[PDB]
RNA sequence: UGAUGUAUCUUGGCCGACAGGCCCGUUCAUCGUGAUGGGGAUAGAUCAUUG
């Protein structure tokens, strides 16, 4: 065939891992990105040197590569734990950003956490009750099962 | 029986028997075997269908049916794979994944490698890249007629394995 | 005309999910297939002789093309002078080929 | 040529006014941001990548129509006007404005230029110069409307 | 280890009570030992009393409340004097 | 009959992302009718302020 200015294409990412998004503008698509708000998304594109209206899926290779690196790690931003290395387990490490599978994975480390530590938070997970406070008065069907016939 | 103490090498030194890149997931959960596409790209030749034999208790009654896919590579094609594959898991890291038998294996998404995501219609997270290392003489346990077991004398060691691979680009 | 089932201790019934969903567009707007001629001539150009003027949305619906997708097509034609749009706030407006 | 102009600095539907004005504002020497913007300045969407036509100008322009009629007007008078900051339903917000940082930055650059002065309590008042660009532009616009 | 003045948290530190304060150094110098029967909950953790036997009364029995190898940049009453309140509607 | 963005006891103003702490005193870019740019539930990290 004749080489026309973008192939035909379409695209499949894994990006983080396993994940394949498309149809959307890059700015808006990125919001998906197991790493972004509407607030974040615009920043990463311009820094990366990517327009708003360019869909993420239509882009050439190197533009996408720059995305994959910039999100997890980039120029006038960073993030590093620090303090004196003292503290064992858990900390914060400096707002993991990051985001996404590392955050879901650490969110387990964090569940697991409280529980051995024996704090009131962990103690709640073992029990299965919702930890940051609801009305309770009703609503919480999810929190530990379906409506369970009468009672006793 | 390790006989090293002589006057050594070129038959002794390790070589690559094979690199098998194998997927295990199943049909229906991602698809037909569509991460064949992803294998196809990363390795450079087409993967071949995996059927199963024996037990499951969990869905998986059909028996004869597509469930998995693999690429057994070797020559330059295996090495070329190693170079890309070798650099992605980080290094260095670690004695435990090596068996004593002198083979080592790792996981990660096919999407790791240079490669387009755009071409792979699916990515799929993990499944063994396996590297089979052996000495020249293997051909005796492999070949049909005059099969002989490989002796303790011949068989690669993790130490030997770590060394030859640690010799190259990690 | 009816709704669906009814809830379960949980719970809710629903029943309904849709047609689908293709004309994803903007991806097919870049690559040649819908962009080069066909979408403009067939959808846009073929429709016009039957009715000289049509609203963009109506065109949207019959043609089964995305509002954004033939906004772009319309704009190209407009430059050609094949079509002339008018205006309106809701991005709605009217689409005409030629006056005559 | 004057007649449409003059008035129109005042009476014209902003939207062509703000648009019309922002291009004239571009020419100026100034626009130092000293990287303050980047941290997360506005509503949601709204970090300042878009801003080179869309925030900065239209914001600079923004004050400027307001100040003529409204004056005297101060930093709180600015912060508010776009904003929400609604008592929530508690399922929403809404967005969040700032906007002490925002207001401040637009007012400084204008002062260096000679456009705005500050009264010791009534806030800052239009100079001869500030009327002079705003109104000589409100001039192009009334023509494009009619 | 290594350690020196100043430590993080979120809007807590200043003046605080004196009766549990005066008590706590005492097992340092005369060694690790018996639990300390303290209801007082407003005493922010500080790394000096690391790895030591403490109690707190949530209420009618003591619930032994060790400072661990993990337990510090947290708040005192969390540890073992609300899991009794909570535990008994999860049994 | 939507969404969002822009536009249509308090304060001055210098410094800030919310949250503060002071010196004086409907327009239109977008939305493509998409369980999403819907929806904000939930949970974790963490900063200030009332106390």
């Amino acid at each position: 065939m004749s080489l026309i200015a973008g192939e035909e294409f379409q695209h499949i990412l894994r990006v983080l891992n396993t994940n394949v998004d498309g149809k959307q503008k890059i700015m808006f698509a990125l919001t998906s990105i197991k790493g972004v708000g509407r607030r974040f998304s615009n920043i990463v594109c311009k820094k990366a040197d990517i327009d708003m209206n360019k869909r993420a899926g239509e882009l050439s290779a190197e533009e996408m590569d720059r995305l994959m690196a910039v999100v997890h790690n980039p120029r006038q931003f960073k993030v590093p734990d620090w303090f004196l290395n003292r503290k064992k387990d858990y900390k914060d490490g400096r707002f993991s950003q990051v985001v996404s599978n590392a955050v879901d994975m650490k969110l387990r480390d964090d569940l697991e956490r409280l529980k051995k530590i024996r704090n009131h938070r962990g103690l709640r997970h073992y029990w299965g009750v919702r930890v940051r406070g609801q009305h309770t008065k009703t609503t919480g069907r999810r929190g530990k099962t379906v409506g369970v016939s009468k009672k006793r | 029986m390790s006989t090293e103490k002589k006057q050594l090498n070129p038959m002794r030194d390790i070589k690559v028997q094979k690199l098998v890149l194998n997927i295990s997931v199943g049909e229906s959960g991602d698809r037909l075997t569509r991460a064949s596409k992803v294998l196809e790209q990363l390795s450079g030749q087409s993967p071949v269908f995996s059927k199963a034999r024996y037990t499951v208790r969990s869905f998986g009654i059909r028996r004869n049916e597509k469930i998995a896919c693999y690429v057994t590579i070797r020559g330059e094609k295996a090495m070329q794979l190693l170079e890309s594959g070798l650099k992605v898991k980080e290094y260095e890291l670690l004695r435990r994944n090596f068996s004593d038998t002198g083979c080592f294996g790792f996981g990660i998404q096919e999407h790791i490698d240079l490669g387009m995501k755009y071409d792979p219609s699916t990515g799929i997270y993990g499944m063994d890249f396996f590297v089979v290392l052996e000495r020249a003489g293997y051909r005796v346990s492999r070949r049909r007629r005059c099969k002989a077991r490989v002796g303790i004398h011949q068989r690669v060691t993790k130490e030997d394995a770590m060394k030859w691979f640690q010799v190259k680009y990690e | 005309p009816p709704p669906s089932s009814k809830p379960a201790k949980s719970g809710g019934g629903k029943q309904k999910k849709k047609k689908w969903s293709k004309g994803k567009q903007k991806e097919k707007v870049n690559n040649s297939v819908l962009f080069d001629k066909a979408t403009y001539d067939k959808l846009l150009s073929e429709v016009p002789k039957y009715k000289q003027i049509t609203p963009s949305v109506l065109s949207e619906r019959l043609r089964i093309n995305g509002s954004l997708a033939r906004q772009a097509i319309k704009d190209l034609e407009s430059r050609g002078a094949i079509r002339v749009v008018s205006v309106h706030s809701s991005q709605l407006i009217y689409t005409r080929a030629t006056n005559a | 040529m004057a007649d449409s102009t003059a008035r129109t600095v005042k009476d014209v539907n902003p939207h062509e006014f703000v648009k019309a004005y922002s291009a004239h504002l571009k020419r100026s020497g100034k626009m130092e941001l000293p990287e303050w913007v980047d941290i997360v300045k506005t509503a949601r969407f709204k970090e300042l990548p878009p801003y080179d036509p869309d925030w900065y100008y239209t914001r600079a322009a923004s004050i400027a129509r307001k100040i003529y009629l409204r004056q005297g007007i101060g930093v709180g008078g600015f912060q508010k006007i776009y904003g929400g900051r609604q008592r929530n339903g508690s399922r929403p917000p809404h967005f969040c404005k700032s906007s002490g940082a925002i207001s401040r930055n637009i007012l400084q650059q204008l002062q260096k230029m000679g456009i705005i002065d500050v009264d010791p309590k009534g806030g800052r008042l239009i100079t001869s110069q500030g009327r002079r660009d705003l109104d000589q532009v409100a001039g192009r616009v009334d023509v494009t409307i009619a | 280890l290594k350690r020196k003045p100043m430590a993080l948290i979120k809007k807590l530190r200043k003046a605080k009570k004196d009766a549990p304060a005066g008590e706590k150094p005492e097992p340092v110098r005369t060694h690790l030992r018996n639990m300390i029967i303290v209801p007082e909950m407003i005493g922010s953790i500080v790394g000096v009393y690391n790895g030591k036997t403490f109690n707190q009364v949530e209420i009618k029995p003591e619930m032994i409340g060790h400072y661990l190898a993990e337990f510090s940049i947290s708040y005192k009453p969390v540890k073992h004097g609300r899991p009794g309140i909570g535990a008994t509607h999860s049994s």
